[PDB]
Formats: structure tokens, C-alpha cells, sequence
RNA sequence: CCAACUUCUUAGAGGGACAAGUGGCGUUCAGCCACCCGAGAUUGAGCAAUAACAGGUCUGUGAUGCCCUUAGAUGUCCGGGGCUGCACGCGCGCUACACUGACUGGCUCAGCGUGUGCCUACCCUACGCCGGCAGGCGCGGGUAACCCGUUGAACCCCAUUCGUGAUGGGGAUCGGGGAUUGCAAUUAUUCCCCAUGAACGAGGAAUUCCCAGUAAGUGCGGGUCAUAAGCUUGCGUUGAUUAAG
RNA sequence: UUAAAGGAAUUGACGGAAGGGCACCACCAGGAGUGGAGCCUGCGGCUUAAUUUGACCAACACGGGAAACCUCACCCGGCC
């Protein structure tokens, strides 16, 4: 009987993207923050807003929820450009391959350009799982 | 219901009637231009008899 | 007010706050949680007011909940 | 009594109104008597708000035939603060108010006044 | 014969059953051992954790 | 000015409760479950969609179509009578079958609300005296938080009598008398008094309503009302048991 | 002799067809009963000059319908 509607849900979810910094875990001074910043026709669903504004003030300064506001946003802008690795993932110079994909780049004229030393593969041919339900 | 028929059902009207008293001291000639500041249709003031 | 048993309940309950706001004024809350020690955890009633009343009559039955008996045949 | 209501349903939607539905009931075309309604907009049902956002009026036309039954209501808006529409808003929606751009949070600067 | 009266100690509530929510499933202990373990039926609240006692000791539970 | 105050009373504005705080569960989502604090962690209701029913109402309506009758009028009024007539069946109820009671006397607590009217005649009643009761006269008050009224309600409480009996349980049936309303009381309007004192000993199949101030017991007030409630609608009081081809 | 019979899909409604829910106008655990008796009051039947009539979960203390007359329709008379 507790489960909260839609509007009250979706002008909670408007408050939060828009006053983030204005807000906090406390439920008594969102309850006036919400007040004096958005007009709630009565003091009943003004609280159960409120409340549902300080449920997410907790879940999400432990993450990343449907968070649009800036400071959760700008942080992963420190995470898609950033961490750009001093030395390369790519150039290890030392790199195996196997003795059909070798000639394949031998008619590539690559053959000995490259360092490419090779492994070999282990000789089963041990592919395609067993059939049937067990 | 304009009739029997029906299950028994009953509608409740009711009305408020709110009433205010003032005391003054006041002579009985300036009570009038206390009376003629509001028009307010849905109000009903009386003054008391000056005798006391 | 009320009737016979729930005046007497009633000032139970009114001798026994009188005391406790006596006593948060005019002595110590000391003295007054010693003795609120005693007057909660046995039946905590004798200072909180029991807020359940009359609970309206409908206009299908004798009281508030039960009904007039159907008939069908 | 269908290009008669569309007039009128073009006239209501035209002044500004939030929403509005007619129903004309009566013997129509037929010996046996029909209701049609035509809905516009959007309108309340339940709760209060539905006493002074709408206004209902019902009436009657005595035809020839029968008498048919007219049953006009409209959805008023909140908007004007005034003669039209009324005050109070509606009590489901939420009016959040957009904040500034916020320039000069930044470095200390200090003057006299 | 004569079965000694057992008193038993319930562990989780396995839900009501008996066609109508009338009758709960225990799966006591056995006041000896909680190793020894059987499941049975009681009618009643039950109040999980307690201890109820057995006229019968193992006969069967609500199983088809 | 030979006193202040607002607790209780009355409203008015504002506040407060949001699953907010703490543990557990769940995709650590929505949420659920416990506890804390608190007056309260689900008070009770009003409105209430789309599409309908050959549901009910022409006997609510100067809402109304068509048909019928319209002066020896199915219009309207007056006198009388009837809708109450009883071998029977059924439906909502009231009082009961008793001692967890009935009498008699004591002692003690309510809430909701209503009151003199345009036509409209009649309202609620305190006190004082006549009567044994129903009632009757005098004298007031009230258009009402001002008077009835601090609404001295019943149950219950405390004492007395009765003792397992169709009993002092139950009060149907019925005779005689007395009052009040009304133009009129017989086919008893109602009320009062003395008498008469019937079924009924807890109710087969079947079935109704209901989870907290609930059910049930108990009275009280509106409506109807010149006269009047076993009805309904409200109120407290005692209080539980478990388609892009 | 006859204007349909029929096919394939669609939405319904229904199933003594499955799965998931829910409600004391459903049940369980219970309570108070009702159904038995006396009476009150409504309905059918009977009888009647007339016993006016509406309605048969969602009719039956319901037409706010507790009619002495008036209401009042119905029956017996007389006026206007
Ligand atoms: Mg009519
Ligand atoms: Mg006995």
C-alpha cells in the first residue's frame, strides 16, 4: 500500500536532475527545499515527493542511477577520455600467431617484415560440443 | 431514488453555518462607515439595537 | 464526558501526568524519568491517550459494519 | 442534430477550454431512442476538482417526437487567475520552477557596498 | 505401543496448505537432536521458532 | 477596573507522517517485513471511467410523444366504505424462553441534534399548585454555545426479595374503567390503571451479516408527526471470543 | 426440396480447460444470529361492491407507502 504513483515519481525525478545541488539526505530540509522551489498544491503529496527525493539522495551517492545532473556525468567524462595508457595495449612488439594465418600474410609480401614468432596449434581437433540433451 | 427500486442507497446533504460575534464601544453614528467597506454577497451582519 | 468506566480510566490517566508535569517543572526530569521508568513499561496507557473512537453508522445496516440480513428467494 | 453539435463542439474547443463532451439522448432518427456523444479534450471525473474545473448543464428540447436531453460540460483552465478559469491548481501536477545559469560561483573577488 | 510424548521445536514455516489456508507445514526438531529433523503439519498460528508438542511422532506431511 | 489566564470548551490559521530512521529480504530495482521515536506507521467516508441493461420510475414534476376519456365526464368536490378483510405460504424485524436473571430500593456517567410556521392552524419546555397514573390549570423562558439543559439516558454499579416450577421467567390474548389529539376514535389512534396470564425450555434441512472501539448488548435524537415507531437514519455508552505489394 | 451449406482467420461471451491473482455481498477459525414460538409490518393466495396499484443478487419496514377523514387511484351515492 506504500507504492508510489506516477507523478509523484516523475516530479521527484525532475527535482533531482534539476536542484542536485541544493538537496541532500536529510528529509526536513528537502521538504523545504521542495517547498519554496516548486509549487505542490497541498501539504500531502508536497512530503510524499520529498520523500522519495531523499530515497534517492542514498542510491545514488553510491552510483551511477538514471542521473542526468552534472557532477555523476562530468566524473565519467574522466572515464571515457581519461585513462588513456602510458604505454599501448597494441604495441607489445612480441605477438603469436599460427602457421596458417602466416601464410596468410605471406602473400601479403609481410612474411619477414614482421618479428611474429609463432605457436602452433595443440593437434585434436576437439571443436564442435557433444550433441543431444546430455 | 424517484421510486422503490433500488439497493437501499441514501445521499447525506448538509450545510455549515459559521457565526462571529464583536463587542464595540463604538458610537452608533460611525457604525456605518464601518458597515459600507465591503460589499461581500455571501456574508449576513447585524448590528445590535443601541439601547444595551 | 464519557461514561462509567472510561471516566475512570481517564482520570488514571490524568493523576498519573499530573505528577510527571509536576515534576519536569518543578523538580529535576531526573526524578521524572525514574518514575516514567516505572509508568511505561507497565501498560504505557497511564500518560499516551487511546485515540480510537465512535467509527460512523452507513445507511445499509444496524451499526458501522454489519448489515441488514439478504433475502434472496 | 449532428451538424448542430459540431458547432457547438467547435465552439467550446475554440474559446479556450481545457476539454469538454456533449451527450444528446433522446429519440433520434428511429423509433427507438439512442445517446450520441461526442467527447472532446480531456475532462475530470472524480474527486472534487470536478465541481468548479467543470460546469454542467442539462436541458431539454421538446420535439415534435419525443424530447431530446442536452447535457453540456466544460473542462475549465486554470490559466488566467481570474474571471474564466480558476485559481487553485490542479492537484496532480507539479510546476517546478528552471533555476538561473549560475555564472560567478568561482575565485574570491571582494567590493564596498 | 505406548510412543514417548515428544515435544518439538519448529525451524522455517513452509507455507499454509490443506485446501482452505488452514493448516501450516513445520518441519520440527526433535528436542534431541537438531540433526533429526521431520516435517509435519499444525493447524493454528505458529509463530515461527517455537515448540509444539506430538501425541504421534512420524507418520507422514501434506505429500501425495 | 471592587483579577489575571486559556489547561479543559469553542473554532481559525499553521504544523505533523513521508515507509522518513535502524536491521533483515529482494535483480540490493520497485518494494516487503520487523523495531525505534511518535498522538498516529492502513480512521471512516464522499465523489468515481468506457460501453451498456428493452433494470425501475408516465403514481414525484406546468419534463413529455402518441393513444383513451372530456359534462350521466377517467376533471373536481362531498358523505360513507375499503386499501387493516383470513383454512394457508414466504420475507425484513420486535420480545422472549430466565439465577451471567427477574423484581424492589439505592447510587451514578452521554454524544449527535431539534425547537413559535409567508400560505400554516399546530414549537421545545422550566417552575408552582391540583391527581395514584395518564394528564389538567397557573406563571415564565427560548428564533437558541443565552431557555428547556451542567441534556441527572439506559445498560451497568451497590443492597433486597425470589429460588429450577412454564416460577415472581415470558406478556400474547381479553373484560371493565380513566384521560389526551381530532370535525369524527366503532374495525379497539395513542396513553394510563386493575384484572385475565397463551405458546415459548434455545430452535431440523437451510441461510445471513461481520475482523476492532469491530460484532453484540444498551438507551438517545432526526425523519414520518394534529395523534403517534416494533421502521429507517444518526448518535453516544459497555465492549469482546476468532498496407508501400 | 432449399438460400444457403461450407473454409480460414478476428473480437467477444462461455467451458464440470489450464496457469497467475483477489473479495467475510466467498470460504476457513469463530461470533451474533435468522429459520422453531408469540406479536409487528410488507408480498402471494383466498374472500370481497372494493379489498387501488407499482416492483418478483439488482421485488417483499420498498415506492421515504406509520391510510382513522384528507392523502385516494378503488367501491356505493350526490353535487359542481
Ligand atoms: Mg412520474
Ligand atoms: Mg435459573
Amino acid at each position: 500500500g506504500r507504492v508510489r504513483t506516477k507523478t509523484v515519481k516523475k516530479a521527484a525525478r525532475v527535482i533531482i536532475e534539476k536542484y542536485y545541488t541544493r538537496l541532500g539526505n536529510d528529509f526536513h530540509t528537502n521538504k523545504r527545499v521542495c517547498e519554496e522551489i516548486a509549487i505542490i498544491p497541498s501539504k500531502k503529496l508536497r512530503n510524499k515527493i520529498a520523500g522519495y527525493v531523499t530515497h534517492l539522495m542514498k542510491r545514488i551517492q553510491r552510483g551511477p542511477v538514471r542521473g542526468i545532473s552534472i557532477k555523476l556525468q562530468e566524473e565519467e567524462r574522466e572515464r571515457r577520455d581519461n585513462y588513456v595508457p602510458e604505454v599501448s595495449a597494441l604495441d607489445q612488439e612480441i605477438i603469436e600467431v599460427d602457421p596458417d594465418t602466416k601464410e596468410m600474410l605471406k602473400l601479403l609480401d609481410f612474411g619477414s617484415l614482421s618479428n611474429l614468432q609463432v605457436t602452433q596449434p595443440t593437434v585434436g581437433m576437439n571443436f564442435k560440443t557433444p550433441r543431444g540433451p546430455v | 431514488t424517484p421510486c422503490g427500486e433500488g439497493s437501499k442507497t441514501w445521499d447525506r446533504f448538509q450545510m455549515r453555518i459559521h457565526k462571529r460575534l464583536i463587542d464595540l464601544h463604538s458610537p452608533s453614528e460611525i457604525v456605518k462607515q464601518i458597515t459600507s467597506i465591503s460589499i461581500e454577497p455571501g456574508v449576513e451582519v447585524e448590528v445590535t439595537i443601541a439601547d444595551a | 464526558g464519557g461514561g462509567h468506566v472510561a471516566q475512570i480510566y481517564a482520570i488514571r490517566q490524568s493523576i498519573s501526568k499530573a505528577l510527571v508535569a509536576y515534576y519536569q517543572k518543578y523538580v529535576d526530569e531526573a526524578s521524572k524519568k525514574e518514575i516514567k521508568d516505572i509508568l511505561i513499561q507497565y501498560d504505557r496507557t497511564l500518560l499516551v491517550a487511546d485515540p480510537r473512537r465512535c467509527e460512523s453508522k452507513k445507511f445499509g445496516g444496524p451499526g458501522a459494519r454489519a448489515r441488514y440480513q439478504k433475502s434472496y428467494r | 442534430v449532428r451538424r448542430a453539435c459540431y458547432g457547438v463542439l467547435r465552439f467550446i474547443m475554440e474559446s479556450g477550454a481545457k476539454g469538454c463532451e456533449v451527450v444528446v439522448s433522446g429519440k433520434l432518427r428511429g423509433q427507438r431512442a439512442k445517446s450520441m456523444k461526442f467527447v472532446d479534450g480531456l475532462m475530470i471525473h472524480s474527486g472534487d476538482p470536478v465541481n468548479y474545473y467543470v460546469d454542467t448543464a442539462v436541458r431539454h428540447v421538446l420535439l415534435r417526437q419525443g424530447v431530446l436531453g442536452i447535457k453540456v460540460k466544460i473542462m475549465l483552465p486554470w490559466d488566467p487567475t481570474g474571471k474564466i478559469g480558476p485559481k487553485k491548481p490542479l492537484p496532480d501536477h507539479v510546476s517546478i520552477v528552471e533555476p538561473k545559469d549560475e555564472i560567478l560561483p568561482t575565485t574570491p573577488i571582494s567590493e564596498q557596498k | 505401543r505406548v510412543q514417548p510424548i515428544k515435544l518439538a521445536r519448529v525451524t522455517k514455516v513452509l507455507g499454509r496448505t490443506g485446501s482452505q489456508g488452514q493448516c501450516t507445514q513445520v518441519r520440527v526438531e526433535f528436542m534431541d537432536d537438531t540433526s533429526r529433523s521431520i516435517i509435519r503439519n499444525v493447524k493454528g498460528p505458529v509463530r515461527e521458532g517455537d515448540v509444539l508438542t506430538l501425541l504421534e511422532s512420524e507418520r507422514e506431511a501434506r505429500r501425495l
